[PDB]
């Protein structure tokens, strides 16, 4: 919350006791809680009479240093799934000169929720199976659409992990974002096409055109026409099979069961082949582009930019060969629907490729493969999100979907929604420059710099990986798809139950607002120390300050127990950070070690290796320094329930006091060095005591003094110096300048803010990269009105927001259960 | 889209726990030649049949169901009078049947757009194919990979029809597929004041149903006493006629009114289209009222009707 | 565990504390839990790959002795199932100029859950006693279809001779194994192309190709086209008999009945037959190989290497002639009526390639003839899947229990497959031994116990010593088994679902790989406790005049034999108690009656006396037998175990407080120091006459405080290893202070070497020699003030480690502040 006075400033939440454990169950974030204030929609649903287009931002007063009030003054929503690869230099558009961001996961088969044989799969074996052994018969006890000697070979030596619907469903929560861009254009904002390219107007009018390898820019066509994967070139290889008999000798373990439940006579039907293809094989099969008309700033020269989305560059899959075996109708014995399959259609895509299909081939014999990326790039202009969610509805009514697509869907947020970095400047609203690496330098939401690709397109050199996630084994699915196992996970339901989030327009603009709680418990992660960007950087193998090997060691996910993911340590502070300040839990996943089952969320996946959230300054260069520092405060303030006493609002100037601080009576000290000049603030009691920190201590968690050393580099000309006064190795930004938020085209009537209220002030240096203790100072000429403001014997005139705190509770309706309608009342005894 | 039932499962009867004690105590007082109590298979399909566990209890809803769309095809053949006129005259309304001469239920006399489906050499309309029917008495003469999918005949279905193979016929469509050929109904209509009168084919809509997902029939026939071998014929038959008059065939030419050897494949819709004048309404009364007579028929018929 | 600093080595349990026996439940150790502490591994240098392919190595930061982080350092998984026949020397592929090698089971009767007479057998003892022949000439069974007859011929038996299936599916275990290369590319390790070949990288792409007969030299092609035994000259015959009235009238005792539940396991019903053959008859029947594409270093002579398998050497079976009987479908030399008692008898697929008696008869079953039984199976040798072993172990769970029966089954097959090179003797990482030498492909168990190598050329003229006692499957128990007229304690049958998942997976070659680790853990710290030197363990029956080093070798393995019964070895109960106790996972067993009392037996138990022990060569390739027995180094000792002994422990960084000490007289220890020599000894144990000489019957005590200590003057890097007086000893001594440290494999894409010492072993400490005599680790008076000075906990020493977990980079300056300093630890669970 924002501070209406400085007594509660004084009586706000610690970092220490926001960060405990909680043991309420509490709602997920839906995204809806910014959603209500930002935007026109308070209520309900609103088709497209509510212009999501225009309603992309953060707006209010501001209330200037000077006493000034500034009427409608700005912050952009600063994340975006679309990295432009056309970028608009001097009004028109020319080709990037950067690389395309891509990220790579860890995907590996851990110990899920326990999986147990069925009262069906003690069938199959007790009966039947067993009487065979006296009748001298090899009868078939066919089960829906496969052999009996297809059940027979998969009823049999069970995985003791359980699988977990994740990968798949992470590509399914993917392509989903994808293709949920060309919904309309009154859905989808335009600060999001503004993000990174800000020299740009996108158009109400036509809307976006979700393509498929037509990037114009280093290589990223990857077969335009003859395709191939964009990670490691190569074209896959699909068959559909009737039998596992006809699995050649080679493979037949990877075979993988099409059940006939999300198959049957309700859609297009032959879809759904390539939504099971696309799920289980490999993301990305190719490179999807979006491309919109977009206008300059004064607009004259409309023209259409190509954008990627981010997650059209997460490399997930290793599933390059697929061999499908489909449900052979009824009951038949073993053979162009040689075996009574239903059917196996290329797609739309005419698609001259190596294999060179001619417009649309209906084809299911025996063997006779073709390739993957051909297959699912026919299939790529007719995933709409209607028929993406009527296929979540048919995978809701045999496995159970509900929660492992919220958790793989924040999970898509927490690795999609990609933000560039900071701009050091004295006031607000700066921004980089065109064609270069800074404007396109970007970073998570955890603060964490994503990696762009070094040579040109298909990639042989495979990066480093970035986060955890599981998979489906094939072998499990084989047989919890066909009624032989069942887990607690894996429990059925209805197409009721599938999320709110599925098959709606509205996903672009709520899902760049579940990635805002995320960054705000991270940033309040990376700022409670503080330990710049250098000492976070060099920091894993450092052989000085064994302290700090231990924060970047304990931060990631890099332990095991029995087989399975144990967690990180220090993700579940950034958790409790996040259900104590946002009062909503984020979604877990479940990971046994044995008996004893615990929960890990993108809070506790990463991985080391990658540079953190760095700070550019006004030309160019890099200011590693500060904190880890992302997205402008007020989004790291207004939109919380709690937020910690050392990030708060500067209260507003209403009497004759404004702005103060925290003296010796709350334990603090001035630092006060060799040379008489310069003065620091009230820091702790420790700071004249070391000057270098020992080999396991750190900066000691102390909102009195971070907010007492923002207090004091707000005032616009400090240094960032030493215990004596000595310069350090870190990169200083060039004068009183702070990291501020990003600057985007104004509309009428509408201002960019004034004097660091779109900044991010609490990113305060505590811990260099030496392991010395980083001061921050004054003149003692330009000192006395900050301490005595500390001493509470005088006022500081800091700049403000002038909007007020609501944080209403949540709805739990979202779009996604509108069971009212009046034709089940009456159908509701029968449920 | 057919379906499996499993809802009224099978309860094992007297019989089937009877010998149940004669194969896991090994009471193997049997002999080669002994058939079962007066109906006549072998006494070695309870190491076959009886042994079987399936909770897969079904019912006669597919059966019955193409049983009752070939009833609603061949009762356009019963009298002019007893159908309507604006029958024949909701698609086409420039039309007057004429009363007199009735309508005559033809089978593949389609014109156009294809739909003589082999006009002399019948293949399936839903799909190329022309299945294979052989008639054997025991599971031990078949083509040694289709026995959990063989098909007994009952002496009772032989004993609906008055014919005795008619019946077969009847059970050879309701049990496999349909539609296995495309029926037509020809009537004569004049114009409207009367003036061109002529002949119209129509096709019934209950012919261009697709229900029926078996193209492979393999039918195992009683044996009329206790005790490849076509010298012994009656080994395990009565008789397998194909069709009276409609012979029409092309490859593997079908006009062989008698043949039953121990183990040989037919053309199933051949078969079919010789049984494809024969199938009368009071035929058809008459196997339903032996079908109600061994099976519960009456709920599970106005389900399907 | 790695440990973090000194403290963690004082506080860890003594080798006497980790070897009682213990009455835990303890699961099995599947290579499905292990493979994750191989790929969740603390680094940030590391590339994290989510494929098998690349997820082999050890990686991790390592911290050196000065004060230097190594990035991503890589120590080599040592363990492959991989002969190469093709060895890429001078830049190219040469075949091998050097034997293969050989192991040999030593089947034995189990007679331990005997047979019950079930309700069918007592059913028909009334119609024999009591003379009730109410029976005719043409009657089957019930509804299995052999004859009635069979009960006047093998209802008759009277046999205490109840078997398991403990070598059919040993066999059939090894088979899997075999053909679980031809999976995928990228499902089988990199480094177990070259754990033995390392000049050599395989590529992803196409997969393995699992031949057989198609070795090039040292025979090998054991009847290319004509297929013989290759462990002695013979084919075999088989004879397909509907009944015991057919036979060749000389072989009725020795009749197998197939039971039609083998005839509808797999659905080709004639795969299954055999399956039968196989797992019945004759291990190996030929020698299969696994040819792989692979490439050199850099990458220029794209070859295909040729392989043999290790589980394709392995002397099992001891039955050659087969007469199997094969099921009625009705109840009725006379080849006019084939089916009289047959479905099928089908020879291969198209894979015919025979000799004398041509066989490519594709149907070939008349009343009673005989076949080339190995060409039988070279037919039926590309045809085993393993999605078909899967369902042909899912109808034998129906049947008969193989759950217990096949965990025993297949880990006896890990146990003496997974073979290891010995070591090489430097000063620093990695060394290995040449392109090709006699001593690279030198191998060894995971039991610290060198395999023979064939010296005669195949098919083998002299069959040498067994290496690990086996049970058998016989006909006479087997034909009572099928018929219901036996059921036994362990074949209670079971689900299909409860069959071991190891069967049939993509994963199993990388599982056996991550299996054999902790056995030879295990083995390794046996070996260790009692610094036995391997001339004494060599020669402890070549010659011996002591009476204790006859004793160690006697009960270590299992010689004993009361009658038809594997009695499970003395000090190898020592061995599954050091699994235990520290893994805390039991490894699997069988049950076994010795004297009437029921007692369980694991492969730490069942081996056999004899052969040369593990090892160590020099970097000229001279043999170094002065070190206890090493196979592996020491990181996968202390990486994998949960509660490790004190005198193998990690060594601590190297520039912290508190960081690298030992153990002097404050902990009862005495220090030799021969300085007139200028040459003194550790910190080690009061000696109670066992000072130059030890008694006739005794040997070395089992201290760790002073085996520790005399491994950290080992490390100092100028070691004698002397005597009482400072004189040389009769064993093989490397030239320097030069441990032996573990096999160099081909580095990757921002990847390390191991540093110093950091991929040795270092426990094996001298301390008996082949003489009975005292071996003293010495260093010079002068240079070891500085290790007397840390046993005093005057001084810390300085050794390399890995930063592994809990192990962090000491500062240089170690400029302490208070205590406590917890920051984020007590808002966790601290």
């Amino acid at each position: 919350p924002i501070s209406a006075d400085f007594s509660e400033v004084e009586n706000a939440p610690s970092f220490l006791s926001l960060a405990e454990n909680t043991d309420e169950v509490l709602k997920p974030y839906t995204g809806l809680e910014i959603q209500t204030i930002i935007t026109n929609i308070v209520g309900d649903a609103n088709p497209n009479q509510s212009r999501i287009f225009d309603q992309d931002r953060l707006r209010g007063n501001q209330y200037s240093a000077g006493g000034l009030v500034t009427q409608n003054a700005v912050s952009a929503i600063p994340f975006t799934n679309l990295i432009p690869r056309t970028i608009r230099v001097g009004n028109i558009l020319v080709n990037s000169a950067n690389r395309l961001q891509i990220t790579e996961t860890n995907v590996s088969e851990y110990y899920s929720n326990p999986i147990i044989a069925t009262k069906l799969s003690e069938m199959i074996s007790d009966q039947v199976k067993n009487n065979q052994f006296s009748t001298w018969r090899r009868d078939n006890t066919s089960l829906q659409g496969f052999n009996a000697f297809d059940i027979a070979t998969i009823n049999t030596a069970i995985l003791p992990n359980g699988l977990s619907l994740e990968s798949m469903l992470l590509k399914l929560s993917l392509l989903h974002s994808i293709k949920a861009m060309n919904v309309d254009a009154a859905s989808i904002n335009r600060s999001q096409y503004q993000v990174i390219d800000h020299n740009t107007v996108p158009t109400i009018g036509a809307p976006a055109v979700v393509g498929v390898n037509n990037s114009p820019v280093f290589g990223e066509d990857c077969g335009g026409n003859n395709p191939v994967y964009p990670f490691g070139g190569g074209t896959g290889a699909i068959a559909f099979h009737v039998t596992l008999q006809t699995v050649p000798d080679e493979r037949k373990s990877y075979a993988i069961f099409v059940p006939p439940a999300i198959l049957q006579a309700t859609s297009d039907a032959n879809e759904a082949l390539a939504l099971f293809a696309l799920s289980m094989s490999e993301w990305p099969h190719a490179l999807y582009t979006v491309t919109k008309q977009t206008t300059d700033l004064a607009g004259a020269n409309a023209g259409q930019q190509v954008f990627i989305p981010t997650q059209s560059t997460i490399h997930i899959g290793g599933r390059r060969v697929l061999d499908l075996i489909i449900p052979r109708r009824e009951i038949a014995p073993n053979p162009v629907r040689p075996q009574a399959g239903p059917d196996a259609t290329a797609g739309a895509i005419p698609l001259a490729a190596g294999q060179l299909f001619n417009m649309n081939f209906i084809g299911a014999p025996a063997f006779e493969e073709w390739p993957l990326t051909s297959y699912l790039y026919s299939w790529a202009g007719r995933f709409d999100i209607t028929t993406i969610r009527q296929y979540m509805g048919r995978l809701a009514t045999m496995v159970g979907v509900k929660d492992a697509y919220w958790a793989a869907h924040e999970l898509n947020v927490a690795l999609s929604q990609v933000a560039p970095k900071m701009t050091t400047a004295a006031g607000g609203w700066a921004a980089q420059a065109a064609n270069s690496a800074q404007q396109s330098d970007v970073c998570y939401s955890s603060l964490l710099t994503v990696t762009r690709s070094a040579a040109n397109f298909p990639l042989a050199n495979q990066p480093a990986a970035d986060m955890r996630v599981y998979d489906t084994d094939p072998a499990t699915w084989n047989k919890v798809a066909l009624g032989l196992a069942t887990a607690a996970n894996l429990v059925p339901e209805q197409s009721m139950d599938v999320p709110f989030v599925v098959g709606d327009a509205r996903t672009s603009f709520w899902e760049r607002l579940q990635a805002i709680p995320m960054c705000i418990a991270w940033t309040m992660y990376y700022h409670s120390r503080g330990i710049t960007t250098l000492a976070w950087d060099n920091a894993y193998t450092d052989n000085t300050n064994k302290w700090l090997q231990k924060m970047v060691r304990n931060t990631f996910s890099t332990t095991q127990s029995v087989g399975t993911i144990i967690p990180a340590r220090y993700g579940k502070i950034v958790c409790n950070l996040y259900k104590n300040m946002f009062h909503r839990a984020p979604a877990y996943v479940a990971t046994s070690v044995g008996g004893k089952e615990l929960h890990i969320t993108h809070f506790e996946r990463w991985l080391p290796g990658g540079t953190y959230a760095n700070v550019y300054s006004g030309a160019g260069a890099v200011v590693n320094c500060f904190s880890p520092v992302l997205i402008p405060d007020i989004w790291c303030q207004y939109f919380t329930a709690k937020l910690p006493l050392f990030a708060g609002a500067f209260p507003p100037a209403q009497g004759q006091n404004s702005t103060k601080g925290f003296n010796s009576k709350q334990g603090l000290m001035i630092h006060r060095n060799q040379n008489n000049n310069l003065v620091a603030p009230y820091l702790e009691k420790f700071a004249d005591n070391s000057s270098y920190f020992p080999v396991g201590q750190g900066p000691e968690i102390n909102d009195m003094a971070t907010w007492n050393g923002r207090l004091w580099m707000t005032t616009g000309n400090v240094q960032y110096l030493d215990y004596s006064g000595a310069a350090i190795v870190e990169a200083v930004p060039p004068a009183g300048e702070l990291p501020v938020g990003k600057q985007i085209p104004l509309l009428a009537g509408e201002n960019a803010p004034i004097e660091l209220t779109n900044a991010a002030t609490t990113c305060v240096p505590r811990y260099s990269n030496d392991g010395r203790r980083i001061f921050t100072y004054l003149t003692t000429a330009q000192s006395v009105i900050p301490v005595q403001a500390c001493n509470r014997a005088a006022n500081l005139a800091r700049s403000c927001w002038l909007l007020s705190n609501v944080y209403a509770e949540p709805a739990l309706q979202a779009l996604g259960d509108e069971v009212e309608d009046a034709f089940d009342t009456l159908t509701n005894s029968s449920f | 889209n057919v379906s499996e039932y499993y809802s009224n499962p099978i309860i094992a009867t007297k019989l089937s726990e009877m010998i149940s004690d004669q194969v896991k105590n090994n009471q193997f007082s049997t002999w080669r030649r002994d058939n079962t109590s007066l109906q006549g298979f072998n006494a070695f399909d309870i190491a076959t049949i009886n042994t079987a566990i399936l909770p897969n209890g079904l019912s006669l809803e597919s059966m019955l169901l193409k049983l009752s769309l070939l009833h609603s095809i061949k009762a356009m053949n019963v009298d002019a009078a007893s159908i309507n006129r604006s029958q024949y005259q909701v698609i086409d309304h420039n039309t007057v049947p004429t009363i007199g001469a009735p309508a005559v239920v033809g089978v593949n006399n389609s014109p156009v757009f294809g739909e003589d489906c082999g006009g002399n050499n019948p293949v399936y309309p839903f799909g190329g194919g022309t299945g294979a029917i052989a008639f054997h008495v025991t599971l031990q003469t078949v083509p040694d990979e289709r026995k959990s999918y063989a098909i007994f005949v009952p002496p009772a279905i032989l004993q609906a029809t008055s014919d005795a193979n008619e019946a077969l016929a009847l059970f050879a469509l309701s049990m496999s597929e349909w539609p296995h050929a495309l029926y037509t109904v020809t009537k004569q209509t004049t114009d409207l004041a009367g003036a061109n009168a002529g002949q119209q084919v129509f096709i019934p809509t209950q012919s261009t149903i697709h229900i029926g997902g078996r193209r492979v029939l393999d039918l195992i026939i009683p044996r009329r006493e206790i005790a490849a071998m076509c010298m012994v014929r009656p080994q395990a038959g009565p008789d397998a006629t194909a069709g009276a008059i409609p012979l029409a065939a092309g490859q593997l030419f079908n006009m062989n009114f008698i043949g039953a050897p121990a183990f040989e494949e037919w053309p199933l819709t051949s078969y079919l289209y010789s049984w494809a004048g024969r199938f009368d309404i009071t035929t058809i009364r008459q196997y339903m009222g032996r079908l109600a007579t061994m099976v519960g028929v009456k709920d599970a018929y106005w389900a399907a009707h």
